[PDB]
């Protein structure tokens, strides 16, 4: 019939051709209650605060602080030296420099025999 | 030299005999005089330096680091004024001594004829800057940022000390102006590699080098605004200045030396740039940006042509500025919503115009725009660097994308969208912060106009 | 199915508050009261 | 701001899964921490992928140009998901092929001008003849050499 | 001589002049806009002084006066380069810029920051100035990147519009792209010919030009938009009309053609730099014109025909003719700029609607609008004796009969073809046929500003083409003598394409509902680049920057093996020293083997 | 799915949903009017033959299908309205939308500038300073044990009293400032 929509990582399924968007079971309902009761809980929280008179400042989002202290300070506490983490921190770390090296390297060696040889033509090279 | 080392030492009776309400107002004009008082040091020739005594002497390498460093000190007194407002009285005055202290080694740093007594007060600067650090930064990591500051540098900076005593025992003088002429070649061995590193690696820490970088984003993030304007704008350039100064001594070993260290400053700033794009803390950002600013400085001083060493004191005077006053910026956002985080606070030109635009001239010097000597100092690195391997240019070409990319990023995240709803303590921009970004910016953008004075001893 | 009587009464009480907000931001005919020149 | 609502270690017991569920604002049955392979990510909750254009852009949104509400737990690359930047949004083509069909068109035309430089069109004429041997003084000639005379003839 | 370089600098500083008096200022100004208007037709009337002076004796010279900085054997001066290119390009964007304001004056009037966007759109104009007169290199890399940054902030004038902001940080990203090439030009020409200037570098003339001209077509790439680094131009559409009228069509975007042919004479000589302009001119030409047959957004169809006709001309360097491309620079400006400003008159008009498909019956409740647009998109689409005839025509006729890439050229005739498709699309559309905006019609066209500011972009999109045609001096052969077919192609296929695209919205119609096809897709999603590239190209480059560079090397290894390393080392070493237990038996039997160890294992006794 | 009074879409609901998506894409497809106007009676047409269907398992998947249907059948750049998420002139205005309590950081020759506007803005802060324990107290007597389920919230009960947490409603800025 229709060509099936086939989701990647950089363009996700629609909620509207999604299975389990149809799905009447209670528990789902539960889940999807509850899900509305925390956000509701999250929402008076923040909006008793956002909408009082004597507050002048920040209203501190603790997800926020949360989000910001997982992404710097606590990375460390939470790495294990094991196969992944060595094998990822060498070839995304020491491969590069060994790759640009070798470039280079090989680069101004040709260009030094060249020179050396009087081939690079060098005829109004004097700024450097 | 003793013209600016004796009033910098006077104003620490200025500041101990000031009146309580008079200690802000009376060192700021004092350092301001002599600040003004700096550019009887450009008397430059076009080949001797200006050779004052013994002890002392200045070309056109150190003259702006002086200049710039002397400029620094009323600027660190304006934006600390007002966070140190509750501060105890002696407390405050010890707080501007170790400001006075810190230009004082700095300024005979930059002016020490001979190398170990560069080495003392390139050393004596770390005590005034680990106590402001530790004693008026904000957070519990300053206390650990103090310890990363400390031992990356004495780690570097003790086997110099050792090399520069070799030399003393070598030549027989560590006079920078006898080095000149007395220069001996030094060749190929194992004794002359662990010589290179020992005479560079102290200035590799400072710069910082990537992958010895890491004292840097806690250092300049946990500081309180005078202490990381001080170490952007002049205590990287230590590094730079006496990398400048060490490499007569060290051809033409440095020709295959440089290749690993320059292969990591240029994928360096690569990675620190890119950094940048994911960096949810400004400051932190602002920091990554220094680290990426001075890998170039890095490869051009490592190059060693006349080409590279004036872009290289061409974008250590540039990055000064940008650098000093980007943390100001920063600054102004933080006493204000108290949190570093660049998310938070967002849409502030809607709120804050006059201040969004120095956001604005800020970023485009952070970008550098044409023709800021913030460009003069990247596009003169950036031929010089072309003219060593042609390759080089992709990687400098790449940066200079990704430079524009957190630039404005940071533009766009802090200034532009909707305002954040639940911030409403953002008050009007004070005379006094208008006023700090604009002694950073006007001088800045004023040394576009005659930029020769920060082109450095081959101009 | 369209409003619940509470929601009815929370959006007229919200309207005529918003109205009146509204028609305060009208401004006086003397206003703005300029400085002289 | 305190201790036990900053992020910790990875969950490892049930109760201890349930404690930092109940500290990221979300149901233990939604809470999915990053797998423990040492990366560093700790407990933070795994969050969906999905950027912030793909949000209820008419819900009353607590921070509305961002689309995310107070005390909603922020994925791990939220300033990567920003609508400045990467969007995750279901295309109206499928993904392999709108690759297919723009590298195809790419490859296609870059090997046409390839076929068309190796097969050029031209005119039915000569090369264009200029006086005083191909002009050998202007095209900068050195006037102390004297080059090939080049004729030109009528026809 | 005292004539003409004292009018010369005239126009750039009277150019400046608004400028510092909205910096030096304290009031409420009495119509700022006014005075940065009157400013810039006077600084028209002031830069034709000049240019007639030029057209008289073909009088040129170089304005080198201000020396600004020796770097030991690269001298840089302060230098103005008045030439052929400056003499026409000056007037015809001063011209086109009077005319943005004399309409911005109307469609920014409920703007509260009118006095900045004025500031901005003059430094935009400055900036253009430093870039098009600039004879060294530095200095039009002054004026390139100021123009990006001015592009940047206009782009994002509403910047609490997120689509506006990630427009115009697009818009500076392709451009930064094409500034590596740039900066590599800077730089070859800086190692190999010791110069930035352009005389030099001209009087040197290098065979080996590979790798500079290679980068200058990369700086063109990005600040045409050609394909590759296309997408920001039909972007930079979220900015305010009068921005897109200036830069986005008219003046900003032929830069980077105009960087071609400011070194036409390294790529005369260059037949692989040629091929390449070629190739990627017919490539840009046949896309942005393809993507232009399907859009809705009238503003993106104007800036999908922008970019084709930058196509057309970065064909017409690669075929050898760049004063053919010069020539299709200043006569574009003028009605492209107009097919803005009424694309402006009718989104004001309908209440910033700009969906064509919401539009129509505006043929006679527009009648002025109608009038300039269905003037402007003949201007376009070659319509005999009309401006573009006088450029595109001759570029049809030249591309036919030359040593030339023959897929380069079918190209760039379906692209001719596709013109006449998207103007009476735009005409159809828009114009003809019954309304489909709504029902409270607010039509209303009657204000002198709008009225005068299209006027004169319509007498300039009749008669500017044939007045500086028969102007300018002949630089080179005109190919005039071809068979009749190859004579009447560009006519010819223009009607084609009016024919075909008249039975295409005939179609329209019909009581039928077909489903859309993959061609249509295609054409519609622009060629799928801005979906794939603008989310696979940050994806990777975000998670690089934070998995890889963040949190991997610089949050976990570069911390772990200096620092964390040591750290726990001489903590293990220190609780190893510590752990005595406090017993003389155990301290004096360490003596005891301390004195074995020395006089036995050691010799310290010898 | 996502709502904030609802926990979820009801069948009837996501019926509607898809009806209004399915016209609009078939004006997007469908220019002209009477056009439209001819297939949006023959889409009625479609959607009134299954209206009158008991079987809510058949109806769901017949709902399935017609979304299917229509995401192989929608525009690839449907109309947007202006002022609407994805337009062109959608948050263009949000940075005129300078927010209240700024005019509390006004120095007072520019306070003096309006008097009138800024006494009456005081009555207006002292008319929400004097509702706000009231409607705090009105909140928590209302709200059940363990928070409340949906973020709807309740209006003034008393006369006197003003509905709670209603400033941010109330002086919100316009959509044209
Ligand atoms: C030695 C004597 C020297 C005399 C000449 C001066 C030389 C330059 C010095 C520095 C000048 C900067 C001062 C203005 C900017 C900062 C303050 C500000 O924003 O005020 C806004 C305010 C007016 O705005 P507003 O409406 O009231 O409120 C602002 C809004 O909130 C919202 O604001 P906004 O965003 O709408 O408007 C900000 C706007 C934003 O616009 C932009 O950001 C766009 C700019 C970039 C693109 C366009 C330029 C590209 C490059 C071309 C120009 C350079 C080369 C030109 C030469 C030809 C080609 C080679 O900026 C401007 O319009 C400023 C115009 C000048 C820009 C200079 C370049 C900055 C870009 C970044 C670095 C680029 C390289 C360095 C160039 C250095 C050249 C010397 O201006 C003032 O009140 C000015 C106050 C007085 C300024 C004095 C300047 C000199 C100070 C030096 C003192 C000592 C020497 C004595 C000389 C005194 C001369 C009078
Ligand atoms: C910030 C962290 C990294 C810091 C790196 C600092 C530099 C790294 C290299 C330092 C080497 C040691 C000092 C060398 C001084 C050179 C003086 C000289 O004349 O050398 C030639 C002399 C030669 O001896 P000589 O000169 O007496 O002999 C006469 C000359 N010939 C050879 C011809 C007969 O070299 C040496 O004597 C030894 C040099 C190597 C020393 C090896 C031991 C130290 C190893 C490195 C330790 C680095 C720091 C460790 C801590 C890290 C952090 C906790
Ligand atoms: C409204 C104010 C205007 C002036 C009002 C009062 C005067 C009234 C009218 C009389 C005119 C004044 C007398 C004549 C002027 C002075 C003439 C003279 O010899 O001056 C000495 C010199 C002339 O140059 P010079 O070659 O003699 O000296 C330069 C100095 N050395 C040699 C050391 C390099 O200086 C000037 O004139 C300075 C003004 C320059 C004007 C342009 C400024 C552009 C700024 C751009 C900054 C960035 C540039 C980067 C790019 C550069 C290119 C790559
Ligand atoms: C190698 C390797 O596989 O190391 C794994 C090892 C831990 O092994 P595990 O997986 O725990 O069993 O882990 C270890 O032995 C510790 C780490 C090994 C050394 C890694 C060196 C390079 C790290 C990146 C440096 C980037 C700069
Ligand atoms: C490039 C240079 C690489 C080396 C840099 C120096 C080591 C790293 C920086 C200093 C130590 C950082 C730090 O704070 O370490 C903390 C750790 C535990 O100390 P603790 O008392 O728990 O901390 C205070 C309470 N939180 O402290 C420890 O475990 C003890 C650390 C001792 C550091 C001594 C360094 C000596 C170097 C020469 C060795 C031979
Ligand atoms: C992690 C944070 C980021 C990094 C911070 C900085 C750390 C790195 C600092 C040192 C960089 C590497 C050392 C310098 C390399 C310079 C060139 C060199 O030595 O080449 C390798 C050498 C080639 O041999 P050859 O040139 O013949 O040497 C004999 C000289 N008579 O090859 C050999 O002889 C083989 C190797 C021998 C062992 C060398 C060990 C000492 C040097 C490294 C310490
Ligand atoms: C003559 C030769 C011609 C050669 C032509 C071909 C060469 C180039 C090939 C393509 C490379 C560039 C294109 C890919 C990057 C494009 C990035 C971009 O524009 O992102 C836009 C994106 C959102 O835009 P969009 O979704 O369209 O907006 C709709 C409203 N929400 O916005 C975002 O997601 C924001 C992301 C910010 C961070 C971007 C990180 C990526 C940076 C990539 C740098 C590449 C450098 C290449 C260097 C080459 C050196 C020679
Ligand atoms: C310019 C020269 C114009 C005259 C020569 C071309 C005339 C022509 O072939 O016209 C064909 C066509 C009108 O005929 P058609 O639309 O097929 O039938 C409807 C009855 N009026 O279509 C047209 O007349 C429209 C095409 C006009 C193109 C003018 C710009 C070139």
């Amino acid at each position: 019939s229709f060509p099936k929509y086939e989701p990647s990582r950089l363009a996700s399924l629609p909620t509207t051709l999604d299975p389990a968007e149809y799905d009447i079971s209670s528990e789902t309902r539960k889940a999807q209650a509850e899900r509305l009761a925390i956000r509701s809980r999250l929402k008076r929280e923040y909006q008793l605060q956002y909408n009082d008179p004597s507050r002048r400042g920040v209203v501190e989002d603790p997800a926020l602080i949360r989000w910001t202290c997982a992404r710097s300070a606590n990375v460390y506490p939470n790495f294990r030296p094991n196969t992944k983490t060595s094998l990822l921190g060498a070839l995304f770390g020491i491969g590069p420099l060994i790759f640009w090296y070798y470039v280079f390297k090989t680069d101004r060696d040709r260009k030094e025999k060249l020179i050396q040889e009087g081939k690079l033509d060098r005829t109004f090279n004097i700024s450097y | 030299m003793l013209k600016y080392i004796i009033p910098t030492m006077m104003l620490m009776p200025l500041t101990w005999l000031s009146k309580n309400s008079m200690i802000w107002i009376n060192t700021t004009l004092h350092s301001l005089l002599i600040s003004l008082t700096s550019l009887l040091l450009l008397n430059q020739f076009g080949d001797n330096s200006l050779n004052f005594s013994l002890t002392f002497f200045s070309d056109s390498l150190s003259t702006p680091l002086l200049i710039l460093t002397m400029w620094l000190l009323p600027l660190m007194l304006m934006a600390s004024q007002h966070h140190l407002s509750k501060e105890n009285l002696a407390r405050k005055k010890l707080f501007i001594s170790m400001l006075i202290l810190l230009q004082l080694f700095l300024i005979m740093t930059f002016t020490a004829t001979e190398l170990i007594f560069f080495y003392i007060m390139f050393e004596a600067t770390l005590v005034p800057t680990l106590i402001i650090i530790t004693r008026w930064g904000n957070q519990t990591e300053r206390l650990n940022a103090g310890l990363y500051f400390l031992f990356y540098t004495l780690a570097g900076s003790l086997p110099l000390l050792v090399a520069l005593i070799y030399i003393q025992n070598t030549m027989g003088s560590l006079n920078f102006l006898i080095l000149q002429y007395w220069v001996q070649p030094m060749p190929n061995s194992w004794s002359n590699t662990f010589m290179w590193l020992a005479c560079m690696m102290a200035f590799m820490v400072k710069m910082p080098l990537y992958g010895l970088h890491l004292w840097l984003p806690k250092a300049h993030v946990e500081a309180p605004i005078a202490g990381s304007m001080v170490l952007a704008a002049i205590l990287l350039k230590l590094g730079g200045y006496g990398m400048m100064r060490i490499t007569l001594l060290l051809n033409p070993i440095t020709d295959f030396m440089a290749y690993p260290f320059i292969m990591l400053s240029l994928w360096g700033m690569i990675m620190t740039s890119s950094i940048c794009l994911r960096q949810t803390d400004l400051k932190s950002l602002i920091a990554y940006s220094s680290v990426s600013h001075m890998a170039l400085v890095i490869v051009a001083i490592l190059i060693q042509t006349p080409w590279s060493y004036m872009g290289a004191t061409a974008l250590m005077i540039a990055h000064g500025l940008t650098s000093s006053m980007l943390f100001c910026l920063a600054n102004s956002n933080y006493e204000r919503v108290h949190s570093r985080t660049m998310i938070l606070a967002r849409g502030l030109q809607t709120l804050l115009p006059l201040m969004a635009a120095w956001w604005l001239l800020a970023s485009l010097t952070n970008l550098a725009l044409p023709p800021s000597i913030n460009l003069i100092g990247e596009l003169f690195v950036v031929m010089s660097t072309f003219s060593w391997s042609n390759i080089t240019i992709i990687l400098m070409g790449l940066n200079m994308v990704i430079t524009a990319l957190y630039s404005l990023y940071m533009l766009i995240t802090t200034q532009r969208g909707k305002h954040t709803h639940h911030i409403n303590n953002i008050l009007p921009s004070f005379t006094r912060e208008n006023a700090l970004m604009s002694l950073h910016m006007l001088p800045l953008l004023l040394l576009s106009l005659n930029p020769k004075i920060i082109l450095g001893p081959l101009y | 199915s369209g409003y619940t009587p509470d929601e009815k009464l929370r959006l007229q009480q919200l309207r005529e508050l918003r109205r009146r907000w509204l028609k305060d931001q009208e401004l006086s005919p003397r206003e703005p009261v300029l400085p002289p020149r | 701001i305190t201790k036990d609502m900053l992020p910790g270690p990875y969950p490892k017991t049930p109760e201890e899964r349930a404690a930092a569920a109940k500290k990221y604002n979300m149901r233990v049955e939604d809470y999915e921490p990053y797998p423990d392979d040492g990366m560093g990510y700790g407990d933070y909750p795994k969050l969906p992928d999905r950027s912030q254009q793909e949000r209820d852009p008419w819900y009353d949104w607590d921070h509305p140009d961002l689309r995310l509400n107070w005390g909603e737990p922020m994925h791990w690359d939220l300033d990567m998901y920003i609508r400045n930047r990467v969007d995750t949004s279901p295309t109206p083509v499928n993904w392999n092929l709108m690759c297919k069909h723009l590298f195809g068109f790419v490859a296609f035309m870059l090997f046409m001008f390839w076929v068309g430089e190796t097969y050029p069109t031209y005119q039915p004429v000569g090369p264009k003849q200029y006086p005083y041997n191909n002009l050998y003084l202007e095209r900068g000639g050195d006037p102390n050499k004297e080059p090939e005379p080049v004729v030109h003839y009528e026809i | 001589m005292n004539l003409f370089s004292s009018l010369t600098l005239v126009t750039l500083i009277l150019l400046t002049m608004p400028i510092a008096a909205i910096n030096f200022n304290t009031h409420k100004f009495t119509n700022y806009p006014l005075y940065v208007k009157t400013t810039i037709s006077c600084a028209f009337i002031t830069s034709m002084i000049p240019t007639m002076m030029f057209i008289h004796t073909g009088q040129e010279m170089i304005i080198s006066n201000w020396h600004w900085l020796t770097i030991q054997t690269l001298k840089l001066s302060l230098s103005f380069k008045m030439d052929f290119f400056s003499m026409m390009f000056v007037p015809v964007a001063l011209f086109v810029t009077w005319s943005i304001m004399e309409f911005s004056m109307w469609y920014m009037h409920s703007d509260p920051n009118i006095n900045q966007f004025f500031k901005y759109l003059l430094l935009f104009l400055i900036t253009m100035l430093i870039l098009v007169t600039a004879n060294n290199l530095f200095q039009l890399f002054i004026g390139w990147e100021g123009v990006g940054i001015m592009s940047f902030l206009l782009i994002g004038w509403w910047y609490g519009r997120t689509d506006a902001n990630t427009a115009a940080l697009q818009a500076i990203l392709y451009n930064r792209i094409g500034d590596i090439g740039f900066i590599l030009a800077m730089a070859w020409f800086l190692i190999n010919l010791n110069t930035w200037d352009l005389q030099q570098i001209f009087m040197l003339n290098p065979n080996d030009s590979n790798l500079p001209l290679m980068g200058l077509i990369l700086a063109a790439t990005g600040k045409s938009a050609q394909f590759g680094l296309h997408p920001w131009l039909p972007s930079a559409m979220e900015g305010p009309t009068p921005v897109s009228a200036l830069l986005h069509s008219s003046t900003m975007v032929v830069a980077g053609i105009f960087l071609l042919i400011r070194f036409y004479p390294l790529t005369e000589n260059n037949k692989f730099g040629q091929s390449i302009m070629l190739c990627l001119g017919a490539m840009t030409t046949l896309f942005t014109a393809m993507c232009a047959l399907t859009q809705n957004d009238i503003k993106k169809i104007i800036a999908f025909s922008t970019s084709s006709q930058l196509g057309l001309m970065m064909v017409t360097i690669g075929i050898n003719q760049p004063h053919l491309a010069f020539l299709h620079i200043c006569t574009h400006a003028f009605f492209k700029a107009m097919l803005f400003m009424c694309s402006g008159s009718i989104i004001h008009s309908l209440n910033d609607e700009q969906d064509i498909r919401k539009m129509g019956g505006l043929f006679k409740a527009m009648p002025f609008t109608t009038t300039a647009l269905i003037i402007g998109s003949l201007a376009l689409t070659g319509m005999p004796f009309l401006t573009g005839f006088y450029s595109k025509d001759l570029i049809i006729e030249s591309a036919n009969t030359s040593y030339t890439n023959a897929w380069a050229l079918l190209m760039t005739l379906v692209a001719t073809s596709f013109t006449a498709i998207y103007s009476t699309r735009i005409i159809f559309f828009a114009l003809l046929g019954q309304p489909r905006f709504p029902t409270l019609i607010n039509i209303n066209e009657n204000n002198p500003f709008l009225i005068n500011s299209i006027k004169r972009l319509l007498i300039g999109s009749l008669f500017a083409g044939f007045i500086i045609s028969n102007n300018i001096p002949p630089m080179t052969i005109p190919q005039m003598t071809m068979p009749h077919y190859l004579k009447m192609t560009a006519l010819t296929v223009t009607i084609l394409g009016f024919i075909l695209a008249l039975e295409i919205s005939n179609t329209t119609h019909y009581l039928k509902f077909n489903y859309p096809s993959n061609t249509f897709k295609f054409s519609n999603l622009l060629g799928y680049y801005p979906t794939i590239m603008h989310r696979l190209t940050p994806y990777m480059n975000l998670t690089m920057s934070q998995k890889s560079a963040s949190s991997l090397l610089d949050l976990i290894w570069l911390e772990t093996i200096l620092p964390k390393t040591i750290s726990l080392a001489q903590m293990k070493m220190s609780t190893t020293i510590t752990s005595q237990k406090g017993l003389i038996k155990l301290y004096f039997l360490s003596f005891l083997i301390t004195i074995l160890i020395s006089t036995t294992l050691l010799n310290f006794h010898e | 799915a996502f709502l904030p009074s609802a926990a979820y879409l009801t069948h009837q609901q996501k019926v509607l949903q898809l009806y209004k998506r399915a016209l609009r894409h078939l004006e997007s497809r469908c220019v002209h009017r009477d056009k439209y106007r001819y297939f949006a009676c023959l889409l009625r047409a479609r959607f009134d033959e299954h209206k009158n269907e008991k079987d809510m398992v058949k109806a769901t998947q017949l709902l399935r299908e017609a979304e299917k249907e229509f995401w192989h059948g929608q525009h690839p750049q449907p109309y947007i309205f202006p002022e609407s998420p994805g337009g062109t002139s959608y948050e263009r205005y949000e940075c005129y939308k300078v927010p209240e309590w700024c005019l509390d950081d006004w120095h007072p020759s520019e306070k003096a500038m309006y008097p009138d506007y800024f006494a009456k803005r005081e009555q207006w802060k002292k008319l929400r300073r004097e509702s706000w324990e009231r409607e705090v107290k009105q909140l928590q007597e209302e709200t059940p044990v363990g928070g409340p389920r949906t973020e709807a919230l309740p209006p003034a009960r008393k006369q006197g009293d003003l509905p709670p947490l209603w400033w941010h409603i109330v002086t919100r800025p316009r959509e044209r400032p």
